[PDB]
């Protein structure tokens, strides 16, 4: 539905803004 | 960033499409002449409308802080459910029309508590169905991903078949309503008034992004069916509980009683 | 008691004019929408013209549209009909009935004279 | 008719000798009813929640 | 003969008219101004009674002041518990259109008519148990506007064809035939001693009669319309009528001519049921519009209104006890109001 | 005394039992008034409809009081056959009666092979729409038309939509046609949209 595409796509954004800044630390 | 201009858009369509349907709600509940059984199939839909609101500032503080808990796990659940009974209410009030229209004879009645287990019941059934196959097959995190297409089909299924089908529904109304304007019993500007009532109340605006892809174009589907899309319980109590002949003669009778 | 006492009425040549009056008492006149029926020899009533309580709302019967004016004075308790180019088969006994209840639009005047809001009758004959 | 109109006329005739007394004294009865049984009207005077059924 | 007959008899009711204005030496309202009102009188539904699938056409209470019949255009005939709101009969009737019905003083009959011209009595307590109607008074010619009990035997039955009626349900035929009135009957009510009722009908007249002679005594005519209700006062020397005028009067039957009115320039809907309260204080009266006022009956003031039916308030009583006033409505629901 | 109450409200239980069971015969059936012992039903049904027409045959010709129990009805059949300006008139009242502001009026009209009573009859022309059956003179067609538009005269100026005439010329299948057009503008019209 509408809700479930908004929380796929907000929730895949916050777990790439957390892998992307993990990494661009360590690397 | 744009989630957050969305996120903090539907908040306040959905918080202004809940003052306004507890509103309506109470309207139709203290009110005992506006006690008919369709006030009781809008009654069911208000409900379902402020489910689904109550149901998202649930869904937002626990899956984002603004850690996998089964409290994820069993606020998901309710996040389908509540949601999903709102476009089954959506259809089953379409559905209830069209039986009032068509079928206008010998009208079971029945009908009305088989609504019931429709509105509420399927997506019982559609959810439970989606929340055993997580446990199973796909489980990650709060299962907010929905990465399993396969598995978000049995949420998405039932909720784009009740558009598909209640577009079909909208249109065979809409058919039985020029006839009435045809018949000799401004026809373009009323007709056109009509459809304009119509479409909160069975969703049509569903329709235009329905069957889409969600990568086509999503920026837009979203500002459009959560922006604007979630301010339809706000208009749909104002539509249909407020702006009535009937509603508003009620305040009005009771307020020279007063 | 409600009374409707008419007056006028009588003899007169194919093609006089005649004024029929009614004075009304024991209602409020200005409340009700008056009406004039007539009772030809060997035929039942039939309806003539009646107005409505505000005075200007009128109506007749096909048969005496243009000729005959219905006019009403609130201030006196009065019921007029202003009879002109009176035809031979225009001759019966003229009732000067009124609209059973007040601030209505409807009325069932014409009730084989059991009506009770009716007068008795003025012979116009010609 | 002449029979019904006849009958208006024993009628009126009937009613006329009835003896009427003035409404000083008709109308002196009627409050004065209104005065012995006020006390046991549960409308007129607030009933007691014990007493009244409908509670 | 019609040339004297009809003219001296204008002749004849005039000199009755000069002689009730000889007896009116000082209006009800004047010596009624002294006595201290009743303020507002403000009652609220106790009790909604609910079941009737069409709107409610007359209800009647039953002498024990608990249980009332009340008759619907549904062609259901139901007896209520006024206390336990539980339903005690659920009688159906033959023909749908009953416009009223009646409870014996007894509570051992209820009858009920309408537009088949039939009242029906029923049998309550019956051997089987059930409840089956006994009698069907098959004589008039007309639909039936109101019936009331006298004994369980004798019924006096208005009709729609000018004439009310005396009844032996033993028999089922016509003791005595009340005529005099020229547009059909609305209402009768029987008087406290049960030797006299007064009659209202669609001729702005009411008509005072006598049980056992079965003639008319007296004629009162001060309303302007059909008269829709009508109610003796509880001392039985008054009643109380209610036309499409939008006017209550109260005449005198010792008096012959009109006591008072109870009228008001908001209200230009008419009554279409008059009832009083067992110190004939007020003067409960139903109206088209939903709202049913309060009238002091002696000082002509309103003093409550009882706004809940949202339908025209067909039918209204109040118990012999004075307790309640069970008010029914075209809305299908039955009222207690204390 | 608590075990006779429940006695009691095992009464009401029984009987608000069969009121649930009359409920659902008394929506199923459609009351219809035909207007022109007390009164007679016929009972017919189409398509398994079940429609019930009320004939007022014993009822004297003052009509101001029993009328006003057929609001709730469906439909008031009106039989048309000077009968005629009797009938403009009595058709005008039923419509503008408060109680039957929102009750349709199904109207049938008798005619056989009209200026002594109407003069504006020498001035109407038949209007281009109107349909004759093929088997009479375009005359009577001039007439049936003439007083299907003096109906109409009544039935378009007053009514805000809450009822509708339904005239036709002269069956059953008609009455259920209209029935069906009278609850379905009905429905429409309770939720305000038309």
């Amino acid at each position: 539905h509408s809700d479930g595409i908004f929380t796929d796509s907000y929730s895949r954004y916050r777990k790439q803004m957390a892998v992307k800044k993990y990494l661009a630390a360590v690397l | 960033y744009y989630y957050l201009s969305v996120k903090a858009l539907y908040t306040v369509g959905y918080s202004t499409s809940l003052v306004t349907l507890t509103t309506a709600m109470v309207i139709l509940c203290r009110f005992r002449k506006l006690h008919c059984t369709r006030n009781f199939i809008h009654m069911n839909l208000f409900v379902s409308f402020m489910l689904r609101a109550i149901s998202v500032f649930i869904k937002d503080w626990i899956l984002y802080a603004e850690i996998s808990t089964v409290e994820c796990k069993a606020v998901m659940v309710f996040f389908h459910y509540c949601v999903v009974s709102n476009y089954f209410w959506l259809f089953i009030e379409g559905l209830y029309l069209f039986t009032l229209l068509v079928e206008t004879f010998f009208p079971e009645r029945r009908y009305f508590y088989w609504y019931t287990i429709i509105g509420w019941g399927t997506p019982t059934v559609c959810v439970t169905v989606w929340a055993t196959l997580r446990l199973y097959f796909d489980d990650t995190g709060c299962w907010d991903m929905n990465d399993s297409t396969a598995l978000w089909w049995v949420i998405k299924g039932p909720v784009v078949g009740s558009i598909m089908v209640n577009f079909v529904l909208f249109i065979g109304i809409i058919v039985i309503l020029v006839q009435k304007l045809q018949s000799p019993d401004s026809i373009y500007l009323r007709l056109a008034r009509s459809t304009l009532l119509l479409i909160p109340l069975f969703g049509i605006h569903y329709t235009v992004f329905a069957f889409s892809p969600e990568n086509v174009s999503k920026r837009e589907r979203l500002v459009f069916e959560l922006g604007l899309g979630s301010f339809q319980g706000f208009v749909v109590a104002v539509l249909y509980c407020f702006l009535n002949g009937e509603v508003q003669a009620e305040i009005k009778r009771k307020w020279r009683s007063w | 008691q409600v009374q409707l006492q008419e007056s006028g009425g009588g003899l007169v040549q194919p093609g006089g004019s005649l004024r029929l009056s009614c004075a009304a008492s024991g209602f409020t006149f200005s409340n009700y929408k008056m009406n004039w029926v007539r009772q030809a020899p060997g035929k039942g009533l039939e309806w003539v013209s009646d107005i409505s309580q505000s005075g200007a709302s009128i109506s007749y019967t096909g048969s005496v549209k243009g000729r005959f004016t219905i006019s009403r004075d609130n201030a006196k308790n009065t019921l007029y009909l202003q009879m002109n180019s009176l035809k031979p088969e225009d001759t019966a006994v003229y009732y000067c009935a009124r609209c059973p209840a007040p601030f209505t639009r409807d009325c069932f005047d014409v009730t084989s004279t059991t009506y009770a809001y009716r007068g008795q009758g003025t012979q116009v004959t010609v | 008719s002449i029979a019904q109109a006849r009958k208006l006329v024993e009628q009126l005739k009937m009613e006329a000798n009835i003896d009427r007394i003035k409404v000083s004294k008709a109308a002196a009865d009627l409050m004065a009813y209104c005065e012995a049984h006020a006390k046991e009207d549960p409308l007129l005077t607030p009933v007691p929640a014990s007493e009244n059924p409908f509670r | 003969e019609l040339d004297q007959l009809r003219q001296e008899a204008e002749q004849l009711k005039n000199q009755i008219r000069d002689a009730r204005k000889a007896c009116a030496d000082a209006t009800l309202s004047q010596i009624t101004n002294n006595i201290d009102p009743v303020g507002r009188i403000q009652m609220r539904t106790r009790r909604t009674l609910r079941g009737h699938l069409a709107k409610i056409y007359a209800m009647h209470w039953g002498t024990d002041s608990r249980l009332l019949v009340s008759a619907s255009q549904d062609g259901k005939l139901i007896i209520w518990d006024s206390y336990t709101t539980n339903k005690v009969h659920a009688i159906p009737l033959r023909s749908s259109w009953v416009m009223t019905c009646a409870y014996a003083p007894s509570g051992n009959y209820v009858a009920c008519g309408g537009l088949d011209n039939i009242c029906s009595i029923y049998n309550l307590k019956t051997r089987e148990g059930n409840v089956r109607v006994s009698r069907e008074l098959a004589g008039h010619t007309g639909y039936l506007s109101c019936c009331r009990f006298l004994d369980d035997n004798q019924i006096v039955t208005s009709s729609g064809d000018t004439t009310c009626a005396l009844w032996d349900i033993e028999t089922g035929q016509q003791t005595t035939t009340f005529t005099g009135h020229t547009g059909d009957v609305m209402s009768l009510s029987l008087a406290p001693d049960t030797r006299l009722f007064v009659s209202g009908a669609c001729d702005a007249s009411a008509k005072l009669w006598d049980v056992r002679e079965g003639m008319c005594r007296q004629t009162f005519t001060g309303h302007e319309s059909d008269i829709n209700a009508i109610c003796f006062f509880p001392n039985g020397n008054a009643f109380a009528t209610g036309s499409d005028d939008a006017t209550c009067r109260l005449f005198d039957l010792r008096a012959d001519q009109e006591l008072m009115t109870y009228s008001h320039d908001n209200i230009i809907c008419g009554i279409t049921s008059v009832s009083f309260s067992k110190s004939g204080r007020l003067l409960l009266a139903g109206y088209d519009d939903f709202n049913c006022n309060v009238w002091d009956a002696l000082k002509a003031d309103r003093a409550g209104v009882l706004a809940g039916h949202d339908n025209r308030v067909s039918c209204l009583g109040v118990t012999d006890d004075g307790m309640a006033v069970a008010t029914g409505s075209w809305d299908s629901f039955l009222k207690i109001w204390n | 005394q608590r075990n006779e109450e429940k006695a009691q409200r095992e009464a009401n239980k029984k009987i608000e039992k069969q009121l649930q069971k009359d409920k659902q015969v008394y929506r199923a059936t459609h009351r219809l008034l035909l207007l022109g012992s007390g009164i007679f039903e016929t009972k017919f049904q189409v398509d398994k409809v079940n429609f019930h027409m009320f004939d007022v045959g014993g009822q004297r010709d003052e009509r101001r009081k029993w009328i006003q129990c057929f609001n709730d009805v469906t439909a008031i059949i009106f039989v048309v056959a000077n009968r005629l300006q009797e009938a403009l008139k009595l058709f005008d009242s039923i419509w503008n009666n408060k109680w039957l502001r929102d009750t349709s009026v199904i109207l049938f009209l008798n005619k056989q092979d009209i200026e002594d009573y109407f003069p504006e009859f020498a001035r109407y022309t038949t209007p281009e729409d109107a349909t004759p059956e093929p088997g009479e003179d375009p005359r009577v067609t001039r007439a049936k038309y003439f007083i299907r538009d003096e109906f109409l005269r009544i039935s378009t100026a007053s009514g805000d939509g809450r009822h509708y005439c339904y005239p036709h010329f002269t069956n059953i299948r008609r009455v259920f046609n209209d029935c069906r057009d009278i609850i379905q503008r009905m429905h429409l019209r309770q939720y305000e949209l038309l």
